RNA sequence: GGAUUUUUGGAGCAGGGAGAUGGAAUAGGAGCUUGCUCCGUCCACUCCACGCAUCGACCUGGUAUUGCAGUACCUCCAGGAACGGUGC
């Protein structure tokens, strides 16, 4: 089913558990990721669980948002233009997807303000020194996989991949 | 990918439709002046479409230059013919009709019923392009220009008529200094005048007219276009005379004239060009600026009601005799008593007879039907919606009891020796077993 | 007549509110007593004095003139006024 | 025009905040609906550590931002 | 007429007297038009103090906030009825 | 007679009011009151040290307006 | 009838390259054991094939885009306006002549 | 009513609003000191008890420091200025 | 229905000094471009009084809590100060 703004104008943007402005895409299976700016700068968290989104891309220029929930999707690639469209985001829960390669984390450094993300239940995790690469290419992040970043992981992230 | 056949035919059809749509837009008349300006803008959009097709087609000579030899072969043919037949021998099970090849360009380059709008002409209008101080080509928006000139000059004795006379003359003795920042305000005034002159006519050659004005500024403006009989030639930017043409040729390519001044032939170029463009625009719309001054004077001289209006732009019923009824008859029949019915949309019935008949009349029967309640004698004298819905609950329950649900109440014989509803018995009967 | 905002404040009395005064005084506490002049006398309030040095006082009383803001109980979202 | 609900505060010491960064302690003694408060044994403590007792004051509601009660009343 | 009721029930950014904003769904108004906002957040500017530090806007949570008539300057509609 | 009654003689009048919050706010206001409540539409609002941002619907009060400006070809006599 | 439209366009294009009324790729393509059911003049689709051939032959003229460039209609809203006014005037004259003919018929 | 409007006219003609009285009788220009040092030079079109000031031929000036303060000005001919921002309204300015 | 709590406003204004410190690719004047010489707007670093003190989140480890409930805000030491606003 094509992803349009009927499921946006009917979707709920409300005061979420963290007291933000969260717009739900629960029960959507939307395979095309576009046309979100119709939130009109009254949103902070975009929850899109149960989406047919094969990738993480197609986001408009949104200025003040804080969190993007891509849970239960089919993410194969990672699109590069993330921070120029979401400059003030801090949380990305893109866990339970088809992440495998270290190059699937390539845009992950563009976020200056990224602090919290979740990429669990993704095959990119069984890779050795994976959180090392994550806290390496991402220095600003502190909350990594339900565990705060630390000087040990930081020194090990700066040491390897020299 | 027949770069000469398919592309040539599609472009030819598109350009033909564009020319026909321009012919139709020019053959239809205009009724509101905004309608005329919007028709001009739509004709500009259609001509732009035809020109874009023309430019897309004018480059189609790099593959045509290679295909001119192979397209003219009298020996080849049916081989590639049968090959294309095999490629087009895919499944034609798409049992559907579609006239959307050439009837679609007609609906894209056409007009509309609530407003004359084409396919690309659905969002183009004079609403974001015409000013309400003008009206899409009625008046001029120059109040901002008067406020800006007054803020630049700092004078409390500056009226609109004196400003308009200073701005209307073609090359007269200025009121503000050209080496001052009022030339900056003249730059914005020239920009606004050029934007108004261009938005007044989207059909006239914009590139060609700008090119003619630029050639004029290059060849006839900076070469003594206003001659004399120092008075023989004057400089437009530097404000210096020339004794003769040789003196002017010596004083244009000199050292002080080029960059030895803030009013030299290097710095004052954009200012002189904007001033010449503003003068040319005033001369081209000298009747238009004059009509705008006419509207401003009419607003300043009219009365206040006209200024606002210009800115904003017996006791008894009839009978079969044909005359009213005696007032005692009106009272005797109770026609002075009003009865309201909520089910009838709060309609007021006059007198007891009309209010008794209305329970059988279409208006009450329709109100009952909208509530999902059958209009029956049980609802006689019910006027409130809440009473009708309630009464309905009890009546539904009662008819519920008197009616006998056979399947819901019948008792059937379980073969072991049990009793269960006939509906369950038949269901289970089939239900693998019973 | 009576302002529906002031009715929301009177429905916001007895429970925890959070006023914010003109000098930035943020007083989050039990709004004991309020009147038509918005004069909010509250108890066990946490008054932050705009400094981030937030202290806890009891029987505080801020007038209505300084009230830049006042967070009332959001549990009054179904109050009979708005509906 | 309704007078304020300040009667339980009467005959009690409060620590009030008047505008301009003024803070004084004072005895709530009487007023009008205009919230003009009568503070007996009033002592004003300035922005510095020094404090000057002014004793008996009639203070405007136009400067007073709020007041805490030093007793439970 | 009591116009703002034609903008009632929807999300508006209401202006304060000190330069900030409060984004909340308007409930209703009064004679002095004082505000009661449901689901309200406050957008407050954070001073850069430098040309090398950027200007940010920090947001507070209020919810049901009774903004006294001393705050209302101008109010825009920012989100549809929820 | 107060001139709030004169300003009440306005609806769809292209005005530029300078509000007390360092703002220049221009538009064809919707409807005015006796307390000078001037509610704007198609509003171009620029604050003190701010951009000419756009508001689709705004309701500006009276005590927050420091100056007003009516259009150019407007009769003050039978507007007051 | 999209496959039929493709076939009609292909017939017009492949007849654009023939040399005479009998010298084309369709004269023998009819008897070449492949169904060509539009070339018959009793089928009204022969008019559609002839219109496709007319369009191909009007685009394969020297001004159709073979070795020349169209510049008066391609950057000339003045020439476009002259042509549109001439088409509207020819339409008005055609309607006026038609009205004269209709008055004659009445 | 009638006599009450007449008492209002008496207050405006022989009270402290004599500046507005002259400005509306002989059509003189008054310098209005706005609360933020905005100097307004122009005649007064109508006035009220609350000093709501509708004015014609107005110019608004201030000193904007970009340092040395330079005298920024604008010329707003017609203007309505309610009596809220007025610090003083001076009937005869020297210029 | 402009005189102490809401709509005729108490608002507005300006970021402490200085050293042969540094930029203004496209925008300063004047010494009648380029080069040099001075003056009226910023930041980045050093110095003086990191403008000071505060508390509030925050980051680095260690450190104590296994605990059923509707919330300003909750363990302790420590340092750096990336942030908030309060008196001078």
């Amino acid at each position: 089913v094509k992803l349009t703004a009927e499921l946006i104008e009917q979707a709920a943007q409300y005061t979420n558990a963290v007291r933000d402005r969260e717009l739900d895409l629960r029960g959507y299976k939307i395979p095309v990721i576009e046309n979100l700016g119709a939130t009109l700068d009254q949103f902070d968290a975009i929850d899109f669980s149960d989406n047919e989104i094969r990738k993480l891309d197609g986001f408009p220029l949104l200025r003040r948002l804080k969190t993007l929930l891509v849970n239960n999707n089919r993410i194969c690639r990672i699109g590069e233009g993330l921070d120029q469209a979401l400059p003030c985001l801090t949380e990305l829960i893109l866990t339970n997807n088809s992440l495998v390669e270290l190059g699937d984390l390539d845009p992950l450094a563009s976020l200056k303000s990224l602090t919290y993300l979740s990429i669990l239940r993704n095959p990119v995790t069984n890779k050795k020194h994976y959180r090392l690469y994550v806290i390496y290419k991402v220095p600003q992040v502190r909350v990594l996989d339900f565990q705060k970043v630390k000087l040990k992981e930081r020194q090990e992230a700066e040491k390897m991949f020299k | 990918m027949e770069t000469i056949l398919e592309q040539q035919r599609r472009y030819h059809e598109e350009k033909e439709r564009l020319m026909d749509v321009m012919a139709k837009e020019m053959l239809t008349k205009k009724s509101t002046l905004r309608d005329q300006i919007n028709s001009d803008h739509r004709t500009r959009a259609m001509q732009d479409r035809y020109m874009e097709v023309s430019g897309n087609l004018r480059d189609l000579y790099d593959d045509k230059d290679g295909l001119r030899k192979e397209e003219l072969n009298a020996i080849s043919g049916p081989n590639e013919f049968a090959e294309f037949y095999n490629r087009l021998k895919q499944i034609k099970e798409f049992h559907r009709k579609h006239p959307n090849e050439i009837c679609v360009p007609m609906s894209v380059e056409f007009e509309e019923l609530l407003k004359a709008r084409e396919n690309p002409s659905e969002e183009a209008q004079n609403l974001v392009e015409f000013t309400d101080e003008e009206g899409y080509g009625r008046y001029l928006d120059l109040h901002d220009c008067y406020l800006k000139y007054i803020n630049l000059k700092a004078s409390e004795k500056l009226d609109y008529i004196t400003y308009l006379s200073i701005f209307d003359q073609l090359f007269d003795i200025p009121k503000e200094r050209k080496n001052a920042e009022y030339k900056r305000y003249l730059e914005m005034l020239l920009e606004y005048l050029q934007d108004y002159t261009d938005r007044v006519k989207p059909l006239q050659d914009q590139n060609e007219l700008f090119g003619k004005i630029q050639a004029e500024f290059e060849k006839k403006w900076e070469n003594g276009t206003f001659p004399g009989w120092e008075e023989r030639a004057q400089r437009l930017f530097s404000t210096k005379g020339k004794s003769l043409e040789s003196l002017d040729t010596s004083l244009f390519a000199k050292n002080p004239k080029s960059k030895g001044t803030k009013r030299d032939t290097e710095r004052n170029k954009d200012i002189a060009f904007l001033e010449a463009q503003i003068y040319e625009y005033v001369e081209i719309l000298g009747e238009q600026r004059h009509l705008t001054h006419e509207n401003v004077q009419r607003k300043q001289a009219r009365t206040g009601e006209e200024r606002e209006e210009e800115e904003e732009e017996k006791n008894l019923p009839l009978g079969w005799d044909g005359k009213p009824i005696p007032y005692w008859l009106y009272k005797l029949h109770g026609l002075n008593i009003n009865y309201n019915c909520e089910i009838c949309g709060n309609y007021t019935y006059r007198g007891p007879k009309a209010f008794q008949r209305h329970f059988a009349e279409w208006r009450h029967a329709h109100g009952m039907r909208c509530l999902g309640i059958p209009n029956t004698a049980h609802f006689a004298n019910v006027t409130q919606i809440e009473d009708a819905v309630s009464l309905w609950a009890k009546l539904k329950l009662q008819k519920a009891s008197e009616r006998w649900q056979p399947d819901t109440e019948e008792e059937y014989e379980d073969s072991s020796g049990n009793v269960v509803n006939k509906k369950t018995y038949e269901d289970l009967k089939r239900q693998g077993l019973l | 007549s009576i302002g529906v905002p002031i009715k929301v404040l009177h429905e916001a009395e007895g429970h925890i509110v959070t006023c914010e005064t003109n000098t930035g005084e943020v007083y989050r506490g039990k709004l004991i007593e309020a009147e038509d002049n918005m004069n909010c006398q509250m108890s066990n309030i946490t008054v932050t004095y705009r400094d981030g040095r937030v202290a806890q006082l009891e029987q505080v009383y801020i007038r209505g003139s300084k009230i830049r803001f006042l967070i009332l109980p959001d549990m009054l979202k179904n109050a009979p006024m708005l509906k | 025009a309704h007078p304020p609900e300040l009667k339980k505060f009467m005959d009690k010491k409060l620590s009030l905040k008047l505008n301009g960064g003024r803070h004084v302690q004072g005895i709530l003694r009487g007023f009008d609906p205009f919230m003009n408060l009568v503070i007996d044994e009033c002592v004003e403590m300035a922005t510095s550590g020094q404090q000057n007792n002014i004793g008996m004051v009639v203070i405007r509601g136009n400067s007073i931002i709020m007041l805490e009660a030093l007793e439970r009343v | 007429s009591s116009k703002m009721l034609q903008h009632i029930d929807y999300r508006m950014r209401c202006i304060l007297q000190d330069g900030r904003i409060f984004i909340g769904t308007f409930k209703a108004f009064d004679k002095h038009m004082n505000l009661i906002l449901c689901d309200c957040d406050e957008f407050r500017k954070i001073k850069p103090k430098n040309s090398k530090q950027a200007e940010r806007e920090e947001k507070r949570v209020l919810g049901l906030v009774l903004l006294r008539g001393e705050n209302l300057v101008s109010m825009t509609v920012e989100g549809p009825p929820p | 007679m107060k001139l709030v009654r004169f300003l009440m003689k306005l609806s769809h009048e292209t005005v530029t009011i300078e509000l007390k919050n360092g703002t220049q706010v221009h538009g064809t206001i919707t409807g005015v009151d006796v307390s000078m409540n001037t509610h704007l539409k198609a509003v171009k609002m620029t604050l003190k040290n701010r951009e000419p941002v756009q508001l689709e619907t705004l309701s500006i009060r009276g005590n927050n307006i420091r100056y007003f400006i009516l259009p150019d070809s407007l009769p003050l006599d039978t507007l007051l | 009838s999209a496959f039929d439209l493709d076939v009609v366009k292909l017939t017009a294009q492949f007849v654009a390259r023939n040399g005479r009324q009998f010298l084309t790729q369709l004269m023998q393509k009819e008897q070449r054991n492949y169904q060509f059911d539009f070339l018959r003049p009793q089928h009204s689709l022969f008019n559609y094939f002839t219109k496709l051939v007319e369009q191909y032959t009007k685009i394969l003229i020297p001004p159709k885009g073979l070795f020349s460039k169209l510049k008066k209609e391609a950057e000339n809203p003045r020439e476009v306006l002259d042509q549109v006014c001439y088409r509207v005037e020819w339409a008005k004259f055609q309607e006026r002549e038609r009205k004269k003919e209709e008055e004659e018929k009445e | 009513p009638e006599e009450l409007q007449k008492r209002e006219e008496e207050e405006f003609n022989t009270g402290p609003l004599s500046v507005l009285t002259q400005s509306v009788k002989n059509n003189t220009q008054v310098l209005i000191n706005c609360r933020n040092n905005k100097k307004l030079l122009g005649r007064v079109k109508a006035f009220d008890r609350h000093c709501n000031m509708v004015l014609e031929n107005v110019k608004e000036m201030w000193t904007e420091v970009p340092s040395k303060p330079v005298n920024k000005d604008r010329y707003i001919s017609k203007m309505f200025l309610r009596g809220d921002s007025v610090i003083v309204v001076l009937r005869n300015p020297l210029i």
